[PDB]
């Protein structure tokens, strides 16, 4: 269903990411010389705080200026939103692209598609350009973009593109600033590939827990003392794996890169993806 | 607030400790501890406090509850206009441009 | 022209 | 409408400069200290 008040698409788990990208290059829109990915909690308990906002506008500015892709959850939540807000800003003031990948299963309206227009559990923001709904099943709603989107990265990653520099590849930076635990695994499936992932030590609560720290009881100790009440909800079973993300995590710092609260200038979110590039 | 807060018996009151600490100008405090993160408020959670707010003249308060997430536009409401408007209007300030408007 | 393709492809 | 919303985009421009010229003052040298 494309849907115009952009363009909106139900997507398979099986589908190939060799077929979605021609089919977004080809169709839509031009070659990406970046891939900032901002990876955060889709819960919409987001704290908006000063300097990130002026942080994420920075890091919108960027994007516009060199061209990047940028991919969000696309829920209209926190964060979401705002980083949403910022790219209609700048489009009022040549285009940024901001690709959405969200849960079908987990949307509440269904409109089938010509244009199917609807306006409004987890409603999806209308203010990203591109819209990408994957869910096969389960409408008990599980997370299921955590699989293509990383796939996609990937494969996007070792496409090669004689711009830019950088070798003929593309920069395909990993930004997270969120506290949730989808982020933690977010963060360590990138890390997996040679993905340099950038963390700041701000509000973010598993991003600080990540700063503070570039032993088990380390890890226990930072968690507790950044999510006393999220720790006390969490099982221990949990714990198990959350210290085996930490570690896999903190095993490669040349991949991450971490942002001072100390630094205040204009160009410090440039510095940052730029030294992890 | 230290007392409060470790009292236990409304320890896990978000809504009252909030209404204290705006009692005493401590913003500091109210946006570390109270909002903080990974707490699910929402944007209906600040709706009595924030009226308070605005009846106590806390400006700094106003800023932190409209920058937190709070959606201003649907907090205006006919409701709560008439109810700010028909008593809350300083009756020195009424007369006064009852008079202006008048004359 | 492209929604034929998606209607295989997806 | 579409002027209104450029209004609103210039005087967020405009409050960050005064945000921004407030804070030229230099004086987070002592925090830092501190």
């Amino acid at each position: 269903g494309d849907i115009q008040f952009g363009k909106y698409l139900r997507l398979s788990c099986d589908t190939d990411s060799e077929t979605l990208y021609e089919l977004l290059t080809q169709h839509w829109h031009l070659k990406t010389p970046n891939l900032v990915i901002s990876v955060t909690g889709g819960a919409k308990n987001f704290a908006l705080k000063p300097r990130m906002r002026k942080i994420f506008s920075r890091l919108i500015y960027i994007a516009q200026s060199k061209g990047a892709w940028i991919l969000t959850g696309g829920t209209h939540y926190g964060l979401m939103k705002y980083i949403g807000e910022v790219v209609r800003d700048n489009t009022i003031s040549e285009n940024i692209v901001a690709i959405g990948i969200a849960a079908w299963g987990m949307v509440s309206n269904r409109d089938t598609l010509f244009s199917a227009q609807y306006i409004m559990l987890y409603i999806l923001d209308n203010n990203h350009t591109h819209l990408l709904l994957v869910d096969n099943g389960c409408h008990g709603h599980p997370t299921v973009e955590a699989k293509l989107r990383n796939q996609l990265e990937k494969y996007i990653s070792e496409r090669t593109s004689q711009d830019s520099n950088y070798g003929g590849k593309i920069p395909i930076v990993c930004f997270a600033q969120g506290g949730g635990r989808e982020t933690l695994k977010a963060i360590n499936t990138s890390v997996k590939s040679k993905i340099p992932c950038v963390v700041v030590e701000g509000s973010g609560q598993i991003a600080d827990v990540i700063a503070s720290l570039v032993t088990s009881s380390m890890v226990k100790e930072k968690l507790v003392r950044f999510l006393p009440r999220t720790v006390s909800r969490l099982p221990e079973e949990e714990i198990e794996s959350w210290i085996k993300w930490l570690k896999e995590i903190l095993e490669s710092s040349h991949l991450l890169t971490v942002i001072k609260m100390e630094e205040a200038g204009d160009e410090i979110v440039s510095n940052a993806i730029s030294y992890a590039l | 607030y230290k007392a409060f807060s470790t009292n236990e018996q409304d320890k896990d009151n978000w809504n009252g400790q909030l209404k204290l600490l705006l009692e005493w100008n401590q913003l500091d405090l109210a946006s570390d501890e109270i909002f903080t993160n990974d707490r699910r408020w929402e944007s209906a959670d600040l709706q009595e406090v924030m009226f308070t707010a605005l009846i106590k003249d806390r400006p700094k308060f106003v800023r932190l509850f409209l920058e937190n997430g709070l959606n201003l536009q649907k907090f205006l409401t006919n409701e709560v206009l008439t109810e700010l408007f028909s008593t809350h209007f300083s009756t020195l300030v009424y007369r006064n441009l009852q008079i202006a408007k008048n004359s | 022209d492209l929604v034929n393709f998606i209607q295989a492809n997806f | 409408n579409e002027t209104l919303a450029w209004e609103g985009v210039m005087k967020e421009n405009y409050l960050v400069k005064i945000n921004t010229k407030a804070n030229d003052n230099s004086e987070e040298m002592r925090h830092r200290f501190r």
